[PDB]
């Protein structure tokens, strides 16, 4: 997001709603997250979070 | 469409090889193990006079 990026060392996902939820595993972070936040992945343009 | 009305994450997903035999490649690599997912090996016998 704006705050900052840090990097996932696996993800878990479940489920709610039938829409997985995938809960990510990070190491630590940049900038103070908020629940909206505009989200892209550092390594890969083609995904959106 | 998308996901939510979608159920299970974790596809096997089914394929007949033109091949006799299996090639590990990278991270391509096989297993077999039977009580944690027994639904793949399956062995049956007919008894002989």
């Amino acid at each position: 997001t704006a705050t900052g990026r840090c990097n996932v060392t696996y993800i878990e996902r479940s489920y709610s709603n039938g829409k997985l939820q995938w809960t990510v595993t990070i190491h630590n972070l940049l900038g103070r997250l908020i629940a909206g936040q505009e989200v892209k992945a550092e390594r890969l343009p083609s995904f959106e979070g | 469409l998308t996901s939510e009305k979608f159920e299970v994450q974790t596809i096997e997903l089914y394929s007949d090889p033109t091949d006799d035999v299996i090639f590990t490649r990278d991270g391509s690599l096989i297993v077999f193990e039977n009580d944690l997912r027994p639904q793949y090996l399956t062995i049956d016998l007919e008894p002989i006079s």
